[PDB]
């Protein structure tokens, strides 16, 4: 409930994979021919290689056909039958892929070979986005991938942020369940665990650790702005110093000078910002500032 | 009768969709164009003047 | 009920199968043949198999003719008589395949062989897709493929999530039911079954391991946001610490930070975050801000 | 609470990584090819490595 909520097993990680295929049975939603001459290309090969030879030549416009990647997440300790889901994109100038088919598909990684077969049919959602789908277990996985786990006595979990202190209280926290030489720090997101030999011992290992219950130490103040989307959060570690804050079109409800005091609780830089009574937009500018005076006691991240 | 023959070495991703690849891309190109016959015969050079287009003062 | 639902037997597994084919007896919504040259060659390709050699150069216009591209699920220890369905996809330019019936279509898999012929009447549910459709039992299995099932003793059973607890919970579920080494966990999807040789002890094996009930353990909290469709769904196991808030025209029923308490229940959560009173367009960037500031503790993905 | 807010630790710090890539499945908001040749290059590197010779 907590260590898997937190930490990773080394060894355990997902890949990705890319193909590329075509859509059949739109509603006259499909790409122009004319401008997209891959669509025509890989149609003939289509043909060729079940035994239809169009002669070259001559010209092919189409309306129902869309040519697509599809792009899936290849599971850890993936099976050879087993089923994952795929994300339809559309390329070139098609309209929509609304009730669409996908045909088969490989899918490779980075090393050029082939892990799945891809077929099934696009759910779009139907505002919406029309050149992207999702299948739900429109992929068939056909090629396993050896794994060094089970071998071994020493197992690496890797911690989602560095903190000496969270990895601290992980391997004192597995010390006082399981034993005195159970599990040792390495670094500030590394954690190694002793664990016997076997697959079975070592499974049975990881199900008692991955359900334990770790107490959460304070972490460090921040304060998140994305301009993008125009958010701004902060954390409730943040502190805040006495400082006065100018702003245009800003007075007190009376004059240009707005003072803040200090504050400890989080609660209390709420109220004191909200006396400012500006828009968040002003909000931004206000923080950057208060950051660059030190009045602000949080690190400031722009994402 | 006339002999063509050609060996090379060709890069996979230079082939074209019509499975058709320019001798100008392939690598360590052999190319051999031969024939028999008295027509082959005709254009080989006697002897005697092989010998004194080698062995000439000038 | 519940191994049934949860994980998969190895070499029980289905395959797909793809084929051309042609579609007549629409009214006047076929494809203009002058710009697709394939469905006049396989239609003269169909006649001389028949008996009928048209003459080459004279031009043919249709309406009532239809190219079509057709996709099956081989299912696993298929007989050869066996029924399956059909899905039916419009390829070239057509308008509608309403009231359609298909010809012969031979099925083959990727290994240019073939499993099945297809033949039979398209339903059309008449907004609703009109180029694609689907026939129930219009495909006839007369291929066989050889299976491994019954050699042996040991039978893997495939997770379809990964975690080392629910393994070690369905091999501990396997132990007390059966017997002492009934069952060994290999690794978090894949548990070895030790099983008597022979076809009907393995076929009475897991006809008695299948319909077993095990409870299900608590698992990793998620928070999935579909831009697609603009759906957010969270999990059960979602908490939330205490932070700040503040986004473009929301304030407090009035400032325009907004405090947000720490929540344990799901049910905190939401009314949490319902007291925001924001649409799902901009929790979507609220959610994505909290994540990035560490106040969010679920693992974010974005679908 | 006051030295990790504070200070940072030697031999403890983050870098930068920067790619090239391409979105796909736009509904019609794509740049024009017609003025950025790259995009039509690179989408041809895409087609040739995965096997499609235009």
């Amino acid at each position: 409930e907590r260590i898997r909520d937190l930490t990773s097993v080394q060894g355990v990680r997902e890949n990705s994979l890319i193909g590329y295929g075509l859509v059949v049975g739109l509603d006259g939603t499909g790409d122009q021919t004319t401008q997209t001459p891959f669509t025509t290309q890989t149609l003939n090969n289509m043909l060729s290689q079940l035994g239809i030879t169009v002669p070259t030549g001559t010209n092919m416009q189409l309306k129902n056909v869309a040519a697509v990647m599809v792009t899936a997440s290849y599971p850890p300790f993936a099976r050879q039958g087993q089923t994952i889901d795929v994300v339809v994109s559309s390329m070139g100038n098609a309209k929509s892929l609304r009730g669409g088919t996908l045909l088969m598909t490989p899918l490779k990684g980075v090393d050029s070979q082939v892990y799945a077969l891809a077929q099934g049919n696009i759910l779009v959602g139907g505002v919406n986005q029309l050149n992207g789908g999702r299948i739900t277990n429109g992929a068939i996985i056909e090629r396993e991938l050896p794994t060094q786990f089970g071998a071994g006595n020493t197992i690496n979990l890797q911690l989602n942020d560095e903190d000496f202190t969270m990895a601290q209280q992980i391997t004192d926290a597995i010390n006082r369940a399981r034993g005195y030489g159970s599990a040792t720090a390495l670094d500030a997101r590394t954690v190694q665990v002793r664990v016997p030999s076997g697959n079975s011992s070592q499974v049975r290992f990881l199900a008692d650790i991955q359900n334990m219950e770790v107490n959460v130490t304070p972490q460090d103040a921040k304060v998140v702005i994305n301009s993008r989307t125009g958010s701004v959060v902060m954390n409730r570690e943040v502190t805040l110093d006495s400082c006065a804050v100018a702003q245009g079109n800003l007075s007190v409800t009376g004059g240009s000078l707005q003072s803040v005091r200090s504050s400890a609780n989080l609660n209390s830089v709420v109220r004191a910002l909200n006396a400012l009574g500006a828009t968040p937009m002003d909000l931004m500018s206000i923080l950057q500032s208060m950051q660059s005076a030190g009045c602000l006691r949080a690190k400031l991240e722009i994402i | 009768t006339e002999f063509i023959r050609f060996s090379g070495v060709v890069n996979p991703r230079t082939i074209s969709g019509s499975n058709s690849v320019p001798s100008t891309q392939v690598a360590d190109a052999r190319i051999e164009y031969v024939g028999n016959g008295y027509i082959n015969e005709a254009q080989n050079m006697g002897w005697l003047q092989r010998f004194f287009l080698n062995l000439s003062p000038m």
